[PDB]
């Protein structure tokens, strides 16, 4: 009765999501037609069928028909599936003021009927990213309204956070320091991850070269999991977070190891409580010795200056390791991560460009000044606390 | 549901458009008579986008052919691909433009731009929510390019908030067929700077040094350029029918592209490109394809990157094929380089792979460059028109009915400001 | 194995159609020569005019 | 083409008519003669009932039944009325 | 079991009239000797409506035909007519029409007519629920408008609560094949503006340009030109004939789509109307064929719309449709190009469907509609007799009779009077 409902808003939030569910659905006995031959997520009908309490929403119709059509379509009800008709352009002005009215009732009244089918609410998981449109915009429109709505009861966000140096986007700043500003008080808490940094790990820690997405969503379906591993929620939120403002803690795996090496490595509590805090196996890349760690969570399935096993995925590259712990820390490293996006920021805006798009769909020119200050004032009080 | 509307333009665009259309509907498995033979169940999902729904289960092609001598519409119809249109769609005049700014653009085009609309209206109608248009021209004859110059600017006065993508076929000085070009295509910037929200600019004399040197073809037919142009179209538009792990729309590539409103003249330039006597010792991977579409020779326009500085880059990418190699290789391009590229922007490259590559191939690529150096294809119009301007060597054939020794150099400015422009921005 | 196999049977397709582009090159080659014997003959009929 | 099928129409209302003016005796007639829907006999029937022959052939081809070209024979006996 | 009354008139309508028959016919199965063909029953439910039964299996229709010379109902006894009906009502005379109002009205008019009328009396008074009167005339000719309007005026004097289903093929701007035509409408004006209840507007020019853009067919005679008149006023009565998931009657056609007491001059089209190629290579749904016949192209006048709006628009349809398919895009048409309709009715446009479809297509339709867009009409002929006017330009026949130069400019107001009256609610 512990229940709560996931969003997977974007094209980054459901390719991270049909890795989650085929992570829950391989954890569970369900076989992906939903029959058994479990309901802090699934809804039981009478049948014997089980559904997801998932809503999945974007706006180009090919990448939920790819859901639609594939091996999971015999998982949910096929009107969970939000699709529009044209995608939001890489436009916080397009998901948010334009494009995004015509499905956020939709989106509403689907959560509407899953928040009235339970019976005891505990919080939500909206997966997304900071780059894109739709990604920003309908994101920010869909934390507003539901903090709003529901309450007090908690929001939890996972987040693609753009990288320090590499970006496939040009407009990525624009996006991110404005999703930002008006998705720091909706949000109850949200989770940073880094491309580029996975990108690193994956190349060092398990010996694979040339990774793509399914091989980076696999691990953050494992971290997802291993965070709501103790149902089968407030705790996190009044433990980390100091300040009403300060709620992107990062976030690690520590055995994230071949069965090559793993065979011959044994895995203490010591060697992965000491992996956790090896800034190499960091899974953001910021840097945290000029960092000081302000707090930490240690989830253990199966110079430091402070201020149920894992299971195995068909076709997978993580190892069958007994034991492992995930970290939550919170750390005083994005200090300098928050600048250089700030500064990339700057550099485009001090000649605006990309601007006028954005200007004749919606916000006027001091509407980004707005997220400057607002975001200026963020790193002021990182230095405050410091 | 996020469709699109094609378009024609005079001989050059139906060359281009009638190759076009059998590079799509080949690679959504439509044969000419209309009915599908296709092994994948993903190419009827977005049918939608370009194409319409016939009673039968046969797919008819959402485009309009427009031109002003019945020669060149009865040379498509013939043609192995042709049949597949409307009957009722195929427009045309009967009195000839004859590199007639002042006919396509004035008095002759003004009695086709009633018969058009129509077309452009009814085809546009069924659609649910419209993203744009599309119009293949070339920027030197006149009617391929003063109809397609009102055929915009018209469109553009009724569906304003849509993306009405171009294409561009520059007239090339040095490879040159008309004696009055520079009469054209200074005329042809004037109501395109403003009212496309992206243009391409191809021209025949880059499309013959890919074709003598990486090629390496002994004889170029027009059937082997129009098919270099036809096949990077196909790229930029395939996350618009195509699912894949990270897809940029035609919109998202507006929007991150242009730093000020009126730079949106792009270079086009397709990544895998080997001669049928070197492909099999040529591995193909992502950094063994970086270092062609970077290339100064696998650049579909005259102008160099190196005599400028780049502005913005973008390179759908499709294939099975992983995302570190995308990643960090275009960073490596950009971080060792870095002369060429400008300083306030601190991250110069887009990505977008797609799932589903072109047909008969492992891995390929479409580079968008957005090079500040094409001012130089700028200034090597405007003086080749302050020289027969100055002693007004051919006017009085173009406004003899309809123009003014004003409306030029009105227009004239209006495309050399372009220049200055790119030169503020420059340094 | 399962990659490795797919590889080998796209390998061998793509140098199928290589050897369908060197048999159609030896055609239009063949095609001029008959195009430059015809030339020869009506060229000889003038003279015997 | 519909005005010589007016016309046939017409020339099977006046066969009707002397069908009027005996139904059974010219059916077993025509059955024995030629053939039910006979082209050949169709034209003998003509000179007879006095309708003065490639259009009469024609004529026969429509009444004769399809592949059968005997009209039904009950059929025929029907349109040697119609 | 309903019934409306026949003649045939002109040399115009008369054929358009003997092209009456033939669409009717294959709906049912009616040979032209009699014997009914068709395997649907519901073809055999309502043959009372335009027929008659006869004896030995055969059946007739309900027309009179009516023409001051011989051939034109010798030129319909070429075609089935004279196959089917009765051979005494062919009333036909040798004597000269002249094409003069004033002898298709006065001479043969006046003397013929008891000959046809002891006749039109006879099929009313042989039933009971008669409802209705047709009569196939032009406004072109004067032999075809003074026997037209001759027998209109005198019968609703004694039958005055009928549908009176006239037709009418009206003077064009451009066309004109004879150079009385321009006379031969004012006098039509003194009459039918009071005494009809439908009339089906045509011109000649319009149903040219349909065949030229539209079905791409580059010969238009006579023959085949019949069919963008012939077929579309059998759409009205498939009602009466054939069932359907909603029914309207052409006394509830009259109720629905009349609004005033005399605007009541309307204009067909035909849904599926296209060339042969482009069949294939248009889908035509209910989703496509409003947006056809919403077309400035399927019209049966050469006004312009955008010169004014619709007043009372319905449609009949014909087939096996989904009625929230057809209400919801009437619906669109109707919000999407809103400034067409009126600001009087709320909801400006009608519909009504049938369950019965035309031979060989899986659907159509059949509209028609009462626009104010004909209003640019009445102008031109007020031109075409003030040159005719002046002049007294061929006042040598009517003259003979009589009709004085304030008799006629007396009924050229009246034909202001249809306008001026018309005009006053025009505006404000």
């Amino acid at each position: 009765m512990r229940e709560c409902i996931s969003i997977h808003v974007g094209q980054a939030g459901v390719q991270i999501g049909n890795a989650c569910w085929e992570l829950y659905c391989l954890e569970h006995g369900i076989q992906p037609d939903g029959q058994m031959p479990f309901n802090t997520f699934f809804s039981e009908t009478g049948a014997g069928k089980h559904v997801p309490r998932a809503v999945f929403v974007d706006l180009e119709p090919t990448v939920i028909d790819e859901v639609r059509t594939g091996t999971y379509r015999q998982l949910f009800h096929p009107e969970q599936l939000i699709t529009g008709k044209e995608d939001a352009a890489n436009n916080y002005a397009r998901g948010h003021y334009t494009i995004g009215k015509e499905i956020i009732d939709l989106v509403l009244d689907r959560i509407r009927k899953l928040a009235d089918q339970c019976t005891g609410l505990q919080g939500f998981l909206v997966f997304h990213s900071f780059g894109g449109g739709t990604g920003s915009g309908f994101t920010s429109l869909l934390m507003e309204r539901l903090s709003v709505d529901y309450g007090k009861k908690s929001k939890l966000e996972f987040s693609i956070y753009p990288a320090p140096q590499v970006s496939t986007a040009v407009v990525e700043p624009y996006n991110s320091i404005l999703t930002t500003h008006t998705t720091l008080e909706h949000s109850d808490c949200a989770f940073m991850v880094d491309n580029e940094a996975i990108y690193d790990i994956c190349r060092r820690n398990l010996d694979i070269e040339r990774p793509t997405y399914t091989n980076l969503n696999r691990l953050i379906g494992q971290i997802v999991s291993s965070i709501t591993a103790s149902l089968r929620l407030t705790e996190f939120q009044t433990n980390l977070v100091p300040y009403p403002r300060i709620h992107f803690p990062l976030a690690t795996y520590a055995p994230v190891i071949s069965a090559e090496k793993a065979y011959h490595e044994q895995l203490s509590v010591a060697e992965i409580t000491n992996a956790c805090f090896e800034p190499a196996n960091q899974m953001v890349k910021c840097d945290p010795r000029h960092g000081k760690y302000m707090a930490c969570c240690l989830l253990y399935r199966g110079t430091i200056q402070f201020v149920q096993p894992p299971t195995v995925v068909p076709g997978g590259d993580l190892a069958k390791v007994q034991r492992a712990v995930c970290m939550l820390s919170n750390t005083t490293a994005i200090a300098e991560a928050w600048a250089r996006l700030d500064h990339k920021f700057d550099l485009m805006y001090a000649k605006r460009a990309f601007v006028h798009w954005y200007v004749g769909e919606g916000m006027e020119e001091g509407e980004f000044s707005e997220a400057r200050e607002d975001m200026a004032a963020l790193e002021k009080d990182y230095e405050e606390v410091g | 549901m996020r469709e699109i509307v094609h378009l024609q333009a005079g001989q050059c665009g139906n060359q281009i458009g009638a190759k076009f259309w059998e590079v799509i509907s080949d690679e959504h498995g439509i044969d000419p008579t209309g009915t599908y033979h296709g092994d994948s169940d993903l190419q009827l999902e977005r049918i939608n986008v370009y194409y319409n729904e016939a009673t039968g289960g046969k797919y008819v092609p959402r485009a309009v052919l427009v031109d002003l001598e019945p020669g060149t519409m009865d040379s498509v119809r013939s043609g192995p691909f042709g049949q597949i249109f409307r009957p009722d769609n195929f427009v045309f005049g009967q009195s000839g433009a004859g590199n007639n700014w002042a006919k396509g653009h004035y008095t002759e085009g003004a009695e086709l731009v009633d018969s058009v609309l129509d077309v452009v209206r009814k085809e546009a109608e069924s659609c649910d929510c419209l993203q744009g248009f599309q119009l293949t021209h070339s920027l030197g004859g006149g009617t391929g390019s003063g109809m397609g110059t009102l055929l915009i600017s018209k469109i553009r006065e009724e569906y304003p908030d849509r993306i009405m993508n171009t294409f561009s076929v520059v007239p090339s000085p040095k490879v040159s067929d008309t004696v009055v070009e520079p009469y054209n295509a200074t005329l042809s910037v004037h109501q395109l700077v403003e009212n496309t929200d992206e243009t391409y600019c191809i021209d025949n004399e880059a499309l013959y040094d890919i074709c003598f040197r990486t090629l390496k073809l002994t004889t170029p037919t027009y059937g082997d350029l129009n098919h270099l142009v036809s096949a990077t179209m196909s790229g930029v538009t395939t996350c618009l029918r195509f699912p894949g792990q990270l897809n940029a729309d035609l919109r998202k590539l507006a929007v991150n592209m242009v730093p000020f409103p009126r730079l949106h003249f792009f270079m086009p330039g397709f990544a895998p490109l080997t001669s049928r006597g070197s492909q099999q010792y040529r591995a193909l991977t992502v950094p063994e394809l970086t270092q062609q579409m970077f290339d100064a020779k696998n650049m579909m326009a005259a102008c160099d990157p190196r005599h400028g500085r780049y502005l913005t880059v973008a390179a759908v990418f499709r294939g099975r094929m992983s995302m570190k190699e995308v990643d960090e290789q275009m960073l490596n391009v950009q971080n060792k380089n870095s002369s060429y590229f400008v300083e306030w922007i601190p991250n110069n490259v887009k990505t977008a792979v797609c799932d589903i590559p072109p047909r008969g191939l492992k891995m390929s690529a479409t580079f968008i460059g957005n090079s500040t150096a094409i001012q130089e294809l700028f200034k090597r119009i405007s003086e080749q028109f302050t020289a027969m301007f100055r002693r007004k060597a051919f006017l009085h054939w173009y406004t003899g009915e309809g123009m003014d020794e004003m409306e030029f150099t009105e227009a004239e400015s209006n495309m050399n400001d372009l220049v200055s422009e790119y030169q503020q921005y420059q340094d | 194995y399962e990659q490795m196999k797919r590889d080998a049977e796209i390998e061998r397709i793509m140098m199928e159609e290589h050897d369908r582009l060197l048999k159609e090159e030896s055609a239009k080659q063949e095609r001029r020569n008959k195009e430059r014997a015809q030339y020869y003959l009506d060229l000889e009929k003038q003279l015997e005019d | 083409k519909d005005h010589q099928r007016a016309v046939v129409a017409a020339a099977r209302h006046h066969l009707k008519k002397f069908n009027h003016q005996l139904q059974v005796a010219f059916r077993h007639y025509d059955k024995k003669g030629d053939g039910v829907i006979d082209r050949a006999e169709l034209h003998e029937a003509c000179v007879q009932a006095n309708l003065h022959k490639m259009l009469l052939d024609h004529l026969f081809d429509y009444c004769d039944v399809d592949q059968d070209g005997l009209i039904n024979y009950l059929e025929f006996a029907n349109f040697l009325n119609w």
